[PDB]
Parts: C-alpha cells; sequence; structure tokens
C-alpha cells in the first residue's frame, strides 16, 4: 500500500 | 490589510486557495502557528521571522522551479505566507498514485526539473531537506515542476547537520544510524528515493532496516542506465554518491524533453 509520510 | 487584498477560498492541505484581488492572480495562503515553529531566523529588516520565510525569500529571486513567496504577514499567533498557485495543478504524489510507474521519458523530464530547482536552492544558500513527491507541484498546462514547503529547510552549510525534521523514508542511512549528515549528499539520497518513486510507482524503503540495508529491488521494469543512476544516488556511503553535476551528466539524463513538450506528450 502506497501512502504519504508527514514530516 | 490582509483580508482586503486576497479573497480566501477553500482548504488545499493549513493552506488555502486564494485569489489576489489586485489582479485575480491565483495564490496559496499558508498559515503557520507561531507556537509550533522549530527554527527562527531574521530578515534584513531585523524582523524575527520563521526560517521558512528566510529561505523562501532567498530562493524567490526571478523565475525558477521553486514556489515563489509573493508576500507575508505577521499576526498575533501566526504568520501568513502568500505563495503563487499554479492552475491547473497536481502534486507529484497524487500524480504517481493515479498513473502508476512513470514512463522513463516522463520521469527524466520531471527528475531533471527537480535537479534544476534543487541546484537553484543550493545556489541561493538554501537546503530544502524535504525533497519528495508530496513537495513537488506539476503545472499541468506548462509541464513545469515547482518545489514547495520549505518548512524543514536550513541555510546551506558545508559542516555536519545534527538536526532533521524532514520525511524519514527519504532520509539517508547516515541520519538513521548516526543522526548526522551533510547537506548535499543527503539531498542526493532523497533524490534517489524520488527517482525510484517515479519509475517504480512508490518509494523503495519504508523501514529503517531497509534504509540502512543498501539493497534496491526493482519492482517494475527499469532500464539498466536508470537503475545504475538510482543505485548510485543510494550509495550507503555518502562520499560514494554522485554530485549534482554527475547526476545531470549521467547517460540516463541525456536528451531531456522541454517542459512544454513534456506537457503536450504526457499531460494534455
Ligand atoms: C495546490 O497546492 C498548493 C499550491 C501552492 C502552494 C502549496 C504549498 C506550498 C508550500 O507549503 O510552500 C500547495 O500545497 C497545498
Amino acid at each position: 500500500k502506497r501512502r504519504r509520510h508527514p514530516s | 490589510p490582509l483580508e482586503s487584498q486576497y479573497q480566501v477560498g477553500p482548504l488545499l492541505g493549513s493552506v488555502y486557495s486564494g485569489i489576489r484581488v489586485s489582479d485575480n492572480l491565483p495564490v496559496a495562503i499558508k498559515h503557520v502557528e507561531k507556537d509550533r515553529i522549530s527554527d527562527w531566523g531574521e530578515l534584513p529588516n531585523g524582523t524575527r521571522v520563521p526560517m521558512e520565510v528566510v529561505l523562501l525569500k532567498k530562493v524567490s529571486s526571478g523565475f525558477s522551479g521553486v514556489i515563489r513567496l509573493l508576500d507575508w504577514f505577521e499576526r498575533p499567533d501566526s504568520f501568513v505566507l502568500i505563495l503563487e498557485r499554479p492552475e491547473p495543478v497536481q502534486d507529484l504524489f497524487d500524480f504517481i498514485t493515479e498513473r502508476g510507474a512513470l514512463q522513463e521519458e516522463l520521469a527524466r523530464s520531471f527528475f531533471w526539473q527537480v535537479l534544476e530547482a534543487v541546484r537553484h536552492c543550493h545556489n541561493c544558500g538554501v537546503l530544502h531537506r524535504d525533497i519528495k513527491d508530496e513537495n513537488i507541484l506539476i503545472d499541468l498546462n506548462r509541464g513545469e515542476l515547482k518545489l514547495i514547503d520549505f518548512g524543514s529547510g536550513a541555510l546551506l552549510k558545508d559542516t555536519v547537520y545534527t538536526d532533521f525534521d524532514g520525511t524519514r523514508v527519504y532520509s539517508p542511512p547516515e541520519w538513521i544510524r548516526y543522526h548526522r549528515y551533510h547537506g548535499r549528499s543527503a539531498a542526493v539520497w532523497s533524490l534517489g528515493i524520488l527517482l525510484y518513486d517515479m519509475v517504480c510507482g512508490d518509494i523503495p524503503f519504508e523501514h529503517d532496516e531497509e534504509i540502512i540495508g543498501g539493497q534496491v529491488f526493482f519492482r517494475q521494469r527499469v532500464s539498466s542506465e536508470c537503475q545504475h543512476l538510482i543505485r548510485w544516488c543510494l550509495a550507503l556511503r555518502p562520499s560514494d554518491r554522485p554530485t549534482f553535476e554527475e547526476i545531470q551528466n549521467h547517460p540516463w539524463m541525456q536528451d531531456v524533453l522541454l517542459p512544454q513538450e513534456t506537457a503536450e506528450i504526457h499531460l494534455h
């Protein structure tokens, strides 16, 4: 699963 | 006069769509809470501003693949940043989600433009420290890429960095293992992650062990030349990574499309 990653 | 110069529209991500009342220019209106600011800096006017404003002003000069700060305001508990807004636009993360792995011709054009934008940052004394597809906007009509969100950046320096607040899955193994890194070679590592992301459809590493493990499995068909560039960018030892010049002289990087060609072939 592809996901965003916060900073 | 803040609410009198811009008509504020809807949330985009706290970033609002807006239009400059002077000339109906599409803008993005970014609010930043003072109480949540990590690094502070100072402009010429002696004013103490968030580092993000300092960095954005340093890269704002002229035309570039970098988002332009058009203005900013200070409020009791926040700063408000007026940024240019391309229209129509899509960030590179949503674009890769929707399209899957990008054709190498398109990835080459995109990656080339990210390289030019990052070189521009470094020329202006700015280290972005959060290069990733989420922080790249695509102007879908012009075929031009724009680097955004300098909220994790620093002044560029040649000595070691021991602080980091960017995206961990794009951070280099020397940050993971030893909580130190140098700016340019760390940037190059994140560009390797980014390039893999473009040609394979997602980033290669999710866990620390994969990051420091220094093995790159290709889940999509990718040319040997492109695999070589990626693996070079992701050398475990920082001094083994290519300079920006070596990246742009790499055989895979030759014969890039112009932005407008990129839009016509691949985006229209
Ligand atoms: C369409 O979305 C945007 C358009 C212009 C700017 C931004 C963010 C820029 C920044 O943080 O520097 C944006 O992201 C929501």
